């Protein structure tokens, strides 16, 4: 089945709780700000440095799914990490967790990696979903890649 | 009408072997699924087993002097009762053609 | 001549069979005379196995998701014993067909341009005019996963991937030449 990225993307926030992309900057997070039929406005931000850097985005919504009825994925274009897609594969019972395949290009290396997202500020002792948590973690030991959490409590 | 049945089909350049006679409607002739028709007397043999692609035949020889030209290949939609592959009815060609050299092209 | 004799019972036990008639001297021309005998009575067809068709998607038992990673899933495609009637045989060999897979279905990946592919089939055989093709291809770069085992079993790889080239000739997927086949032969049917 295919959950929809454009009705877990129509949220105020959307937090990276834990994701297996190489060294990844602090708070790496989405404000949604404008979505359309075909494409959503967002922020996307995080931290270098102790710095907040923010950046327009526009992703084109499309279809990865084979029914192509349901939209499950954006395109971006001149995203400053070099993300040009992301698929929306698992959205939690609660609607609280997601879990992302993220396709990035940048200087002749396509990469691929993976996100659990939040749609809201994480809690501190209720953790996600146990499926959500359990096919990353599945996928972690599947493809002997090293997960890191990207969130803290002091992430603004 | 009345059609000849035969005991024997011929799996290669279909024809009809073993001629039982010539009164007999196809449904009898064909109860017997090994069996084959003709229409009369010397036209198309039909087998009587389910429609189905018969082979391709060898490559016609190509039209040329010294160039290069085409040449064609067909094959037939044989048997009975049904039809073959994209809804087509027995006795319908398919044809291909392939372009051919025979020389260096000269 | 003498009188013809019966006829002999039908050698068959279904379909059609030949049943002969003999005569004495007690002389010109045919001493046995034969007939086609009904039995009114269809034989057995055998079934005969229909075409494999599609493979279904490669998945995983408890993974929701495969797509672009290198995890072998595994995948099945069945046919159907048809035409089986009156009593016939079955079909004999396997009902379904399985194998390991690796899911690169609509994966986005970076491609290169592939060399020319050979020239296709004059299409329409035998219309007017007619024409065959060839095209070059944005291939995607296909990952180098190990064909190891999951038990020693092969891992084939499936999908449907969106190669992601530079445009060639204003196009992104897909260039074709065209090509008028020379001194069309005529589709002579043969009856
Ligand atoms: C007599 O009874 C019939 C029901 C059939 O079972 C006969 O066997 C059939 O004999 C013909 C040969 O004329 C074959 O074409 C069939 O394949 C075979 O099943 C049986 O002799
Ligand atoms: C024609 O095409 C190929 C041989 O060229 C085979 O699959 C088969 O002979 C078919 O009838
Ligand atoms: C036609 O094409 C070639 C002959 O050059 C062979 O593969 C075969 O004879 C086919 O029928
Ligand atoms: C055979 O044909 C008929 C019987 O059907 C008769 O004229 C005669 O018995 C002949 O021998
Ligand atoms: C036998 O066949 C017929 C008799 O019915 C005649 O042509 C002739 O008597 C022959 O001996
Ligand atoms: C199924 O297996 C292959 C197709 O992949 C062929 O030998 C044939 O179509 C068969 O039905
Ligand atoms: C499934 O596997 C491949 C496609 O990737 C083909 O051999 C065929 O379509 C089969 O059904
Ligand atoms: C398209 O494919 C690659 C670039 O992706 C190059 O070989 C060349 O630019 C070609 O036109
Ligand atoms: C196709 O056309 C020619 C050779 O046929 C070359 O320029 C090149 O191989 C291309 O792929
Ligand atoms: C197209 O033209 C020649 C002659 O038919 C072929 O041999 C070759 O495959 C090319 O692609």
């Amino acid at each position: 089945e295919v959950y929809p990225i454009d009705q877990f993307m129509n949220n105020t926030e959307i937090w990276v709780f834990n994701t297996t992309q190489p060294d990844p900057p602090n708070c790496k997070k989405d404000k949604s700000k404008s979505m359309t039929q075909t494409a959503t406005s967002f922020v996307r931000s995080h931290v270098k440095n102790g710095n907040i850097i923010e950046e327009n985005l526009v992703g084109n919504f499309t279809y990865f799914n084979d029914k192509e009825k349901v939209y499950d994925g954006i395109y971006i274009s001149g995203e400053s990490s070099g993300v040009y897609a992301e698929h929306l594969y698992y959205v939690s019972e609660d609607k609280k967790c997601g879990l992302f395949q993220v396709f990035a290009h940048v200087n002749d290396k396509t990469t691929i990696w993976r996100d659990v997202r939040v749609s809201g500020r994480p809690e501190e002792g209720v953790p996600l979903e146990l499926n959500c948590t359990k096919e990353f973690d599945e996928y972690v030991k599947l493809v002997n890649a090293t997960s890191k959490s990207p969130y803290t409590s002091e992430c603004q | 009408d009345p059609v000849l049945c035969f005991t024997q089909y011929e799996e290669s350049s279909g024809k009809c072997k073993g001629l039982l006679g010539g009164g007999v409607s196809v449904e009898d002739c064909c109860l017997n699924t090994a069996f084959a028709y003709q229409k009369r007397s010397g036209g198309l043999c039909q087998p009587c087993r389910s429609p189905r692609w018969s082979l391709w035949s060898t490559w016609a020889p190509c039209s040329v002097t010294c160039s290069e030209g085409s040449q064609l290949r067909y094959r037939r939609c044989v048997g009975w009762n049904g039809q073959c592959s994209g809804k087509v009815a027995p006795g319908t060609l398919e044809w291909q053609l392939q372009a051919c050299e025979d020389q260096q092209a000269c | 001549w003498g009188p013809w004799g019966p006829v002999s019972p039908c050698p068959v036990t279904c379909g059609l069979g030949q049943t002969m008639e003999q005569r004495t001297c007690n002389c010109a021309g045919d001493a046995t005379r034969t007939h086609i005998c009904n039995t009114a009575v269809p034989c057995p067809v055998d079934g005969e196995w229909d075409s494999w068709g599609e493979w279904s998607p490669c998945i995983r038992r408890n993974m929701k998701s495969i797509s672009c990673q290198e995890i072998p899933g595994q995948q099945s495609r069945g046919r159907t014993c048809r035409g089986r009637k009156f009593d016939g045989h079955r079909c004999a060999g396997q009902q379904q067909d399985i194998r390991h897979c690796y899911s690169i279905q609509h994966c986005p990946l970076k491609g290169s341009w592939s060399e020319w592919s050979t020239w296709g089939l004059c299409m329409p055989p035998c219309g007017p005019n007619p024409t065959r093709a060839r095209q070059r291809l944005c291939t995607p770069l296909l990952p180098k996963y190990p064909p190891t085992v999951s038990g020693e079993k092969n891992v084939t790889f499936w999908g449907r991937p969106l190669p992601r080239c530079e445009e060639l000739q204003g196009q992104k997927l897909v260039v074709e030449e065209k090509r008028p086949c020379l001194h069309v032969p005529a589709c002579k049917d043969p009856e």
